[PDB]
């Protein structure tokens, strides 16, 4: 009694300690259900074996282990309140939750914790049927806690465990009694393991992953691995199962494995236990090796998920079942030939994604509804891959991506990123049993999950012989999947393949020690034989993933790069609410959390509720596994499929003149995997009406499929055929000028130019106004996160695009009149204008423009600019003013529907775009430039038409309060329409949002720029 | 403080039949060190003042199982203890015969488990300590090697805990010396999950 | 070499191929390179003997090449061979006849050094058992050494017999080995394979 109390069980401090970092846990395993029927395993039904803890439980929350009473222990407490388990205790307010990037959220001093270490004190009463305590072997299962714990069954101590994203198994069989029992467990918010759980996430704590009992025989399967083997064309196939058991040998006891396809079983073995002779002293008694033939197994792969069903059957001689296990089976062979990556003897095209485990309600708690809206979103945008960010996911994911067809790499739960040098822990023998045992239990858990087809070995904690270690024990253990790890340079001798992180296709990033070269660079350098696959680029922070395009035309030119894996899938914004209870999208620091690193948790392409942004659309296009060329007037299609023919796609096409559509048709596509179909379009309309001809083609599955809807668009491309030139040719208006003011009349418009300003300031249609601010020339965009570009919340940064236009003065310079003339034409009237914009006596930017009002009331606007060489290049060149009308749809004909850039544009398509006022307005968490749509000709709000070959963006809000505003729930409608119309536009970068990564040609380096604009 | 500090509460926590915890409070491990604060000496190769053998005479009592230990050893020298030579082997003095095994274990094999008839010796040493060593820095003991397993007390606090029987073992003393007499006390048992590993063909003592 | 050693476990390997044991080897591998590594006259880091061959072996065999490259590592465990050693060391290895035992046979040297494949030096860890009245054949071993260049030489077992003093009731001391002690089951004489009486009088051996 004495030493199950908390003064003697707390007292070693085993939270403080890297030797200890569990007491008394049992080994890890694949996932057991023990089923005693052959065929509720085979159909994998629930086992009543298998019990759920989840549901009501006691919590408590407590500042500190040492505040927690005695009584805890034996009764529970009348302050504890009733929670759901499994939940992270931050999401019901007991303390905030905590978002920081790099730095630590407790003192680094390892491996000591702060004495202020939040505890949770969980306790659940329960029931035990007397049948499982008549005989064998019963274990409390938890799938994931957070930090580390204590546990307790009937007031007496039973161990502790410490890793958080693995499962912690105890023995319970001695502590249970009959009728009534009562499980206590005390959860601690640090521990020396938070200092290898230093990921970029919110720092959360709790029973985040579900409880269970399982109840097993004495005797009993403890371990079972499944491996396949194949010949040079995979025409046969070798199953190989190893099994292990626990209990008394006897003579009558045997082991079965059977193959079953469906409903029918294909192999089949049986033998008694005893394997092989493994050195002088014998072979394993406890153990048997199953070997069974396969002929022309189907075979395993993202576009194909074919699985078979493995039971395994521990029996009697006579024929009487004990246990059973089972898995899902694919057979299918990933290695490492000559520089590539294989699979199936085929090189493998990685369109990956990191993803991690986030909910905007439930925080970190994984449930099945939204792991399987995650995959159907990911293959609907053509990904094949997926990387568990950084720790091993929860049980079902590794099913679910089985059964769906996803590749996966698996990473064990180690990430020092704020240590300094970052390798200190991971150099130091002391910290090396606690890693070993982040990296084994992965292993052990995951080895028979055929989507598993990589092994990482954790993130951002350097390179140190520890990593060595650990990548040659895998390679030991596991030979059938190769091992990467980014640390230390990404090159490393614990990597098979080279992995980097943000390294750019074209341009060296020299960093002193671990320099990012480009990837093409990278390949050749002397003595480099590895593939090469990013584990993060493109990083999705916002208005996002400019210059994706050629990182795909790298991937398609080169064979060693094979991909890459996209930062990443969803944004972690958490919900608030306001005092009206209206939810609203939360980052860090909006808890009052400890220091932290801001917007910089929403990287996602999808909002937290799984709205898609509209980067996705950019990936999807990218990423489509038909490629189209077309020659006059053949279109070859194609296929990057390796290993399923095109049996279920429709190829349509059709010819526009502006859409206005002049031709239509219908193709079935039958292409080969890697193979080329040649498709002759019918005799293409010539009309003589002058515009330019499109050709548009998309790739349509007519039938539904286990993770799409019939009609589902997968691929589409589009050209340009063939342009008329307009060569046909087309009351006079009156000008009344005063020192104020030169007004123009033409019938019932009205225009009116301020003589001291110099800006278009009113336009009369009847009687009514149409403008609510003048026309004007505008430089500046508010920033995006990618042009703010500071990680780290206290690092200030004079290079980010952003502080450049500051430091100029881009958002403060001044307008100064320099010429305004009004002259009367024949059949016109010529305002000329032209302004400069200077700061503290520096001319920045000079404005020269003509407007020409004719006859037909319709004003056409000539622009020309100069920008000063030693100035910044401005973010855009073009004009800006708020209308009075706020119509209902927007009608444009140009790039679309979605919001595109010239950075981020190869997905838009040229055609007439119809959508409603909202659509136009991207609302990203963090308020910034948006909305924009490229290569426009065309454009009609509610009155007005302009027309040219312009960029636009039309919204309530105006620049300056985007730029001002820190949440999108505090944007509020102004009064008008604002509406910018742009010459021309920088690119948005996108490589990493840590430092300048526009691309110089999408920069508006040129001295001079020239525009030309028509308003009716 | 004093309770968890006593036999029934470090013994609780079977820490010898234990993979998983090979040391507690251990220090990490270094090349040999003397600390010579002159540089001449240590280029010469003299002895250092700062390095302090405690080998010499202990006193010691055998035991037939580590719960066999009464409380009193640790705050008291205990009457039936005898005074015996350190560095040794207490098989060498006729309390319990050595074991020739050539391959076979010479316990059960169970791994980790030990049998509970684990001989168990009882060392102490009543030392004094100078006032300038507890005014400042650091003082640590080594044990260059102790068979097999051991815990360590010193005047009567809980210190740590050490396996590997041939390698050195430091803990730090600095918060549980006082100035003038000290009492160690190190309790010595025989088998342990690290008797696993050390199965070579030689004597077990 | 490290204090490692499982020869009683069956399979040998049954704990160096388990996880849950690593750290406890990891601790005696990496606690000894850390104590010894600034000696010159240690040239070969040993991961222990008699252990079977596990993936744990392999693990420490590649964590002390990345933290000490200046010595080369070898084990006898699984055949003497394997992927943990950078050295061919059999024990007991014949100079011309084989010793074919299931998964892990004895060749003879001069055969081992040309399988296919093999490029390594061999040295023997343990070779001419010096147990009483022995050592035959000793010349053939040192004839082959001489003429095989990647026949680097070997280790003899041993230097000192483990005889332990005992006294009459005349007071007048002997040796004693295995079971003289009443000691659990006991391997007799074999403890005694020296070249030197435990009193460091020479055999006529040496
Ligand atoms: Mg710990
Ligand atoms: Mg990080
Ligand atoms: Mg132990
Ligand atoms: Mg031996
Ligand atoms: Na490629
Ligand atoms: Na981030
Ligand atoms: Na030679
Ligand atoms: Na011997």
């Amino acid at each position: 009694m004495i030493t199950d109390s908390l003064a003697v069980v707390l007292q070693r401090r085993d939270w403080e300690n890297p030797g200890v970092t569990q007491l008394n846990r049992l080994a890890a395993h694949p996932p057991f259900a023990s089923w005693r029927n052959s065929e509720e395993a085979r159909t994998d039904r629930p086992s009543q074996q298998l019990r759920s803890l989840n549901g009501e439980w006691r919590f408590a929350w407590f500042p500190a282990p040492e505040a927690v009473p005695e009584s805890w222990l034996e009764c529970d407490l009348p302050e504890a309140d009733t929670v759901v388990v499994p939940s992270n205790w931050q999401m019901h307010g007991y303390d905030a939750p905590i978002y920081t990037n790099v730095t630590y959220p407790i003192t680094v001093n390892p491996p000591f914790v702060p004495t202020e270490n939040p505890t949770g004190c969980y306790s659940l009463t329960f029931n035990v049927d007397e049948s499982w305590l008549q005989e064998g072997q019963t274990r409390i299962i938890f799938d994931g806690v957070n930090s580390a714990f204590h546990l307790w069954c009937n007031g007496r101590w039973v161990g502790y465990g410490q890793d958080s994203r693995l499962p912690s198994e105890f023995d319970l069989s001695a502590f249970l009694r009959a009728g009534e029992n009562r499980l206590a467990v005390m959860v601690l918010r640090w521990s020396d393991g938070s200092y290898l759980e230093d990921q970029d996430m919110w720092r959360m704590s709790g029973i985040f992953r579900d409880v269970s009992l399982l109840h097993k025989p004495t005797t009993q399967i403890s371990d079972f691995h499944v491996a396949t083997r194949f010949n040079d064309d995979f025409s046969r196939a070798v199953l190989e199962a190893e099994v292990q058991m626990c209990g008394e040998l006897r003579d009558y006891l045997r082991v079965t494995v059977s193959l079953w396809q469906g409903e029918t079983q294909v192999a089949s073995g049986t033998a008694p236990f005893g394997g092989e002779i493994i050195d002088e002293r014998g072979g394993y008694a406890d153990r048997v090796t199953l070997r069974l033939n396969v002929e022309n197994p189907k075979l395993w792969s993202a576009e194909i998920p074919n699985l078979y069903r493995a039971v395994v059957e521990l029996h009697t001689a006579d024929g009487t079942l004990i246990e059973a296990e089972a898995c899902d089976v694919g057979f299918r062979e990933v290695r490492i030939e000559n520089g590539l990556l294989l699979l199936n003897g085929k090189p493998l095209l990685i369109r990956g994604v990191n993803r991690h485990e986030h909910h905007p309600l439930h925080g970190q708690v994984m449930d099945e509804q939204t792991m399987v809206q995650d995959i159907l979103l990911m293959k609907q945008n053509n990904f094949n891959a997926v990387r568990c960010s950084h720790y091993p996911n929860h049980p079902l994911w590794y099913t679910l991506c089985d059964r769906y067809g996803l590749y996966v790499v698996d990473e064990a739960n180690i990430e020092t990123h704020g240590m300094v040098p970052m390798n200190r822990l991971t150099d130091d023998p002391r910290w090396l049993p606690a890693m070993s045992e982040r990296v084994t239990r992965m292993v052990q858990r995951d080895r028979n999950h055929p989507s598993v087809i990589i092994w990482s070995l954790g993130n951002e904690s350097g390179h140190g012989a520890n990593h060595d270690a650990l990548y040659r024990w895998i390679k030991s253990v596991d030979p059938s999947r190769p091992v990467q790890y980014e640390g230390g340079g990404a090159d490393t001798t614990a990597t098979d393949i080279i992995c980097p992180m943000y390294a750019r296709v074209d341009e060296d990033q020299p960093f002193p020690a671990v320099p990012k070269w480009s990837i093409k660079k990278w390949l050749s350098l002397p003595g480099e034989t590895r593939p090469l696959i990013l584990c993060e680029y493109a990083h999705a922070m916002g208005n996002s993933l400019g210059g994706f395009a050629k990182y795909w035309q790298a991937f398609r030119q080169y064979p060693r790069l094979q991909g890459g894996f996209v930062w990443d899938w969803v944004d972690q914004s958490l919900i608030k609410y306001d005092e009206n209870g209206n939810p609203w999208s939360a980052y860090g620091g909006d808890f009052g959390d400890t220091p932290n690193d801001r917007q910089f948790c929403m990287n996602g392409l999808v909002f937290a509720d799984r709205t898609p942004h509209p980067a996705l659309t950019e990936a999807k296009h990218q990423q489509q596994f038909f490629q189209f060329r077309l020659s006059g007037q053949t279109i070859e299609v194609t296929s990057e499929y390796l290993f399923r023919h095109s049996d279920n796609e429709l190829l349509h096409w059709m010819v526009a003149l502006d859409g206005k559509p002049l031709a239509s048709g219908e193709v079935p596509l039958d292409v080969a995997p890697q193979g080329k179909q040649l498709i002759e379009l019918p005799e293409l309309p010539q009309p003589e009406s002058a515009g330019q001809l499109w050709l548009t083609v998309r790739v349509v599955q007519p039938n539904a499929t286990a993770w799409s809807e019939a009609g589902h668009i997968s691929a589409w491309q589009q050209w340009r055929l063939a342009e008329n030139l307009s060569v046909t040719l087309p009351a006079i208006p009156h000008l009344t000028t005063s020192e104020m003011d030169f007004c123009i009349e033409l019938g019932n418009k009205r225009w009116q130019f301020n003589r001291q300003s110099g800006f278009l300031s009113q336009m009369w249609i009847g009687d009514k106004k149409q403008l609510l601010t003048p026309l004007r020339d505008q430089f500046t965009r508010a920033p995006l996160d990618n042009d703010i570009g500071v990680s780290e919340a206290t690092r200030i940064d004079p290079n980010a695009w952003v502080e450049r236009w500051k430091a100029a003065g881009h958002y403060q310079a001044e307008a100064a009149l320099l010429q305004c003339t009004a002259d009367t034409l024949a059949d016109a009237v010529l305002i000329t204008t032209a302004h400069a914009w200077q700061h503290q006596g520096k001319t920045l930017f000079i404005s020269r423009k003509t407007y020409r009002i004719d006859g037909s009331g319709q004003m056409a606007i000539t622009v020309d600019v100069e920008v000063a060489s030693d100035t910044p290049h401005p973010a855009r060149i073009g004009l800006n003013c708020q209308l009075a009308q706020v119509a209902e749809r927007v009608n444009w004909l140009g790039l679309g529907p979605q919001e595109n850039y010239p950075d981020r544009l190869t997905a838009a398509c040229f055609d007439r775009w119809d959508l409603p006022l909202s659509d136009m307005y991207t609302p990203y968490v963090f308020p910034s430039e948006n909305g924009l749509r490229c290569g426009t000709r065309e454009l009609n709000y509610g009155p007005h038409q302009w027309r040219g070959d312009f960029q636009f963006n039309i919204s309530r809000y105006s620049q300056q309060q985007l730029m001002e505003t820190s949440h999108r729930h505090l944007l509020h409608a102004e009064e008008g329409t604002w509406l910018n119309i742009d010459g021309f536009h920088m690119g948005i970068g996108g490589d990493d949002s840590w430092s300048p990564s526009v691309s110089a040609e999408l920069q508006l380096s040129a001295g001079r720029y020239h525009y030309q604009l028509v308003w009716c | 403080t004093m309770i968890t500090d006593s036999l029934a509460v470090v013994l609780q926590r079977r820490d010898w039949e234990n993979p998983g915890v090979t040391q507690l409070n251990r220090l990490a491990a270094h090349p040999p060190f003397a600390s010579w604060r002159n540089s001449e000496e240590a280029r010469t190769d003299r002895p250092s003042q700062q390095l302090r053998s405690l080998n010499g005479e202990w006193r010691f009592a055998w035991f037939p199982a580590p719960e066999a230990v009464p409380e009193s050893w640790l705050e008291c020298d205990l009457p039936e203890a005898d005074t015996v030579v350190v560095p040794s082997n207490w098989q060498m003095h006729g309390y319990d015969a050595p074991i020739y095994t050539n391959v076979t274990y010479p316990i059960t094999v169970n791994p980790p488990f030990v049998p509970t008839e684990n001989p168990t010796g009882c060392y102490s040493l009543t030392f004094n300590v100078d006032e300038s060593w507890l005014q400042e820095g650091q003082t640590r003991i080594i044990f260059d090697g102790v068979n097999s397993a051991f815990h360590l007390w010193c005047n009567g606090r809980w210190v740590g805990y050490g396996q590997d029987s041939r390698l050195p073992s430091e803990f730090d003393l600095s918060a549980f010396l006082r100035a003038g007499e000290n009492r160690l006390a190190v309790m010595v048992l025989r088998w342990s999950d690290g008797s696993y590993l050390e199965d070579q063909d030689m004597w077990r003592m």
